[PDB]
């Protein structure tokens, strides 16, 4: 879908962390506050049927 | 055990009181969300799991606090410890060059630390008992037994601080002074860690020489502490740290 | 084949965009050595020495051993049939024979089949080498260029570049180290020339 | 996966947006211890000399020579 | 920063604090008395004996360390003074080992001391 | 004027030093210094030389 | 190495064509495909010079305004009609820096 709305940052510094497993796009919607920043108009859907 | 680590900000520092009440108000309605205002001045959770973190950042966004606020990534808590004894000594003495302590590290058993952990070594029994519980079960000595004086960390800390040599052990009079000085400094040690500030776990202390000053006044009785506890991570850093 | 690759590399921008392109088309496995060799006559008959076409050869060889091998056969093989082209050709060549070299996807061993005595010696080779050198020299400073054509453990292929054994072609090949103007090697080995008697 | 490649929206971009993933990719220590080797010499001596006898005499023998004949 | 003057805004060799809490280096703020009673953390002038010297422990390294926590004292870490001892022992140090007990005494030395005479010299977080 | 001006330090702490000239923005950036790892890849990138050590 | 003109010259290649489409009376995009705009001269095409065909790599938003990362993915350039294959005025130019050693070397000689 189109997208809905459109510097530095300390916890981005990239000498303090520890890339083990590679963040991607099924976690940060899997988790949406946990994974990301400003999560607006959001709904967090789950499902251990 | 609570093991996940994730550090919060406000996006405008202004706002930070804000998020105070919010993290405030989170602690109160969550068991054992564990929220601390870290020495770098950041704000850590230590929490259990993805699903646990989710619903509480949804709580902390959605209605105890509505500033905007970033978040970083999830790290653990971690733990330090030991592989082979202290093959060597350094040895501290008081800021006044008034007490000189020896002592050294070495690893104990994963069991014994365990049982520490399950409360069934409780040294509220009689040193007698304590003697009973460890001779029977781990072939350690009863005058080992006689040793331990502490456990580090606090009420259940998996490492030992134990006090053997016999001759200047048996002044009890300066030693039996100093005890109470020098547990603050191991507990010390053990919690405050020696390499990244987290928690040891599963190690022995052993105290050989404790050259006391002669009446350890308040001299002894206030300087005494981090010697004590430069001590351990004399011992620990000396020889052999481990992650 | 040979259609489709040159078409590909013309139509990128850089050897990772044209390495992707071609892994992305597919081929029997057959032709790996006749790929590298392949980027290889390209290259050599380019306007002027880019390192393009090396970096791409190059990895290739890096994400598979055919190429590794099969660019063993190809330096011996350009060191075989080096004269057969002209100084532009050969100077192309030999610099990039000196990208793999001193980016190590050559292994320094390949100096076995460089023999300095002046009789074995083309001219074509001489001026090969020449430029050769004076490409790893100037390119890893010449230092760490000294320190490896000193170790010991690839002396075995280096005997034939440097000779005590023979002394008419110690002679030669130390007067050559001098022409090209790595006095470092030069004098250090009629050194022990000097020793020898 | 979009993870943080491509387009927002391929809509007034001139490509379809769509993306993909380059192939091409890849000294008192022995001492102080002796005094504890010392230590329960004298100790289980005079307790492998009251399981045999406690009179505090038979095992003040039996520690004295396990004291002085050990440290000589 | 930690143990530059302000005045100068640049380091301080031998240090006096102010008895309001920065570090005012003596060498020149005795030229700043003496050319201009005044101060330059408060315009409002300020007496001449209240300047007490510090004691900013060292390492191995050298570096101004607590002494007795040994912890290297830098822009990050509280740092409290006790006046009267002349000694200056991390805030923490002294907090925990005396705002715990009831032995109000010096952190370096056998000497007492007054429930109000610890100041915070230098703390990131205030 | 300082808005439409650009100044650039190199020292001990800004390994590298960066202008813009004709219609080129450049940034240099010396081997000695904070280049433990050093390419050669694509061509944006010239390799200057010390005309009288002839090393890059 | 200037990711902002790669996308550039894409957009304003394709803006380029889209306004031929324009002067005729459609852009449906089968009616007018590569051949038509880069067919030399001779054979009656247009003539079309392309920059626009090429992949733009892109790489992790976040490290890459950080620390130069690397190359990971690539998106893809203009559209052409099939796998297609389209040739590039990059290739054809040669770099400065290499230009810059030919002419050292060359005078040189001549002198």
């Amino acid at each position: 879908f189109e997208p809905l709305v459109r510097d530095w940052n300390e916890f981005n510094d990239i000498n303090k962390i520890i890339i083990r497993q590679p963040i991607r796009t099924e976690y940060k919607i899997a988790f949406p506050y946990l994974y990301n920043n400003l999560p607006h108009h959001v709904h967090l859907t789950w499902y251990h049927t | 055990t609570s093991v996940i680590k994730i550090a919060v900000e406000p996006v405008n520092p202004s706002e930070l009181p804000k998020m105070l009440d919010g993290l405030r108000k989170v602690n109160k309605s969550y068991p054992s969300l564990t929220t601390k205002v870290e020495e770098s001045g950041e704000h850590v959770i230590l929490g259990t799991g993805e699903l646990y973190l989710d619903c509480v950042m949804h709580d902390l966004r959605k209605m105890y606090s509505e500033i905007d606020i970033k978040v970083a990534d999830p790290v653990v808590t971690f733990c330090e410890t030991v592989v082979e004894t202290s093959s060597l000594k350094c040895f501290a003495e008081t800021p006044n060059k008034k007490n000189k302590i020896t002592m050294i590290a070495e690893p104990l058993e994963k069991g014994l630390a365990e049982d520490i952990e399950n409360e069934v070594v409780q040294i509220t029994w009689n040193r007698k008992k304590l003697g009973e519980f460890f001779q029977t079960k781990y072939d350690w000595d009863l005058l080992a037994a006689r040793s331990i004086w502490a456990f580090g960390p606090d009420a259940t800390g998996p490492n030992i601080l134990v006090d053997d040599t016999l001759p200047s052990e048996v002044d009890k009079a300066l030693l039996g002074s100093v005890k109470d000085s020098i547990v603050q400094g191991f507990q010390w040690g053990t919690r405050e860690g020696p390499l990244c500030d987290e928690l040891i776990r599963n190690v022995k202390f052993k105290i050989l020489d404790a050259v006391v000053a002669q009446e350890p006044l308040h001299r002894g009785g206030g300087q005494i502490i981090p010697t004590a506890r430069r001590v351990v991570y004399s011992a620990f850093l000396m020889a052999t740290p481990r992650l | 084949f040979r259609r489709t690759i040159y078409l590909a590399i013309q139509s990128s921008l850089d050897f990772e965009e044209c390495a992707h392109k071609l892994l992305k088309m597919e081929f029997p496995e057959s032709q790996t050595k006749e790929l590298c060799n392949m980027i290889l006559d390209c290259c050599a008959q380019q306007r002027t020495y880019e390192k393009f076409f090396g970096l791409l050869a190059g990895r290739f060889c890096m994400l598979k051993k055919e190429y590794m091998e099969s660019f063993e056969g190809i330096f011996k093989e350009q060191y075989d049939t080096i004269h057969r082209l002209e100084t532009n050709k050969l100077r192309n060549v030999a610099k990039m024979f000196a990208h793999l070299l001193y980016t190590d996807s050559l292994p320094w061993s390949v100096l076995e089949c460089i023999k300095l005595s002046e009789e074995t010696t083309t001219s074509s080779s001489r001026i090969f080498v020449k430029i050769f050198f004076q490409e790893l020299c100037e390119y890893m400073g010449l230092p760490k260029l000294n320190a490896r054509l000193k170790d010991e453990t690839l002396q075995p292929f280096f005997e034939g570049l440097l000779p005590r054994d023979n002394p008419r072609n110690t002679r030669f090949a130390i007067n050559f180290f001098t022409s090209i103007g790595l006095g470092g090697l030069t004098d250090e080995l009629r050194e022990h020339l000097k020793n020898t008697p | 996966m979009y993870n943080g490649i491509g387009l927002p929206t391929p809509r007034g971009s001139g490509t379809n947006g769509y993306v993909q993933r380059n192939l091409s990719l890849v000294p008192d220590i022995l001492d102080h211890e002796r005094k504890r080797r010392v230590e329960l010499r004298c100790l289980e001596l005079e307790e492998m000399m009251e399981e045999q006898g406690y009179e505090e005499q038979q095992i003040q023998e039996k520690v004295a020579t396990f004291r002085l004949m050990l440290l000589e | 920063p930690f143990d530059h003057c302000s005045l100068s805004l640049q380091p301080f060799v031998y240090p006096v604090c102010t008895p309001d809490g920065i570090v005012f280096d003596l060498l020149n703020i005795v030229p700043w008395l003496k050319k201009y009673g005044t101060n330059p953390s408060n315009g409002e002038k300020l007496d001449g004996r209240s300047l007490i010297k510090l004691n900013f422990s060292k390492n191995s390294e050298g570096k101004y360390h607590c002494p007795v926590l040994f912890t290297v004292f830098t822009n990050n870490t509280h740092i409290v003074a006790v006046r009267t001892t002349g000694n200056v022992y991390a805030y923490e140090a002294v907090e925990q080992l005396n705002i715990k007990a009831k032995n109000f005494r010096d952190l370096l030395t056998d000497e007492p001391f007054s429930r109000q005479d610890i100041i915070t010299l230098q703390d990131p977080t205030n | 004027q300082w808005e439409n001006s650009f100044v650039s330090v190199y020292s001990k702490d800004n390994p590298n030093l960066l202008f813009n000239m004709c219609g080129f923005e450049c940034r240099i950036l010396p081997k000695c210094r904070t280049s433990y790892e050093e390419f050669t890849h694509k061509d944006g990138v010239w390799n200057l030389q010390n005309e009288v050590t002839k090393e890059r | 190495n200037t990711q902002e003109l790669l996308d550039l010259l894409v957009k304003c290649e394709n803006k380029i064509q889209t306004r031929i489409k324009i002067g005729l009376n459609s852009k449906m995009p089968s009616r007018f495909p590569p051949v038509v705009f880069y067919t030399p001269k001779e054979l009656g095409g247009l003539g079309m010079l392309s920059m626009g065909h090429v992949l733009i790599p892109q790489s992790d938003l976040r490290w890459s305004k950080q620390t130069d990362v690397g190359i990971t993915h690539f998106r893809s350039g203009m559209s052409h009609e099939e796998d297609q294959l389209i040739p590039n005025l990059y290739r054809y130019i040669q770099p400065w820096e290499s230009e810059f050693i030919d002419s050292q070397r060359v005078w040189a000689e001549y002198a």
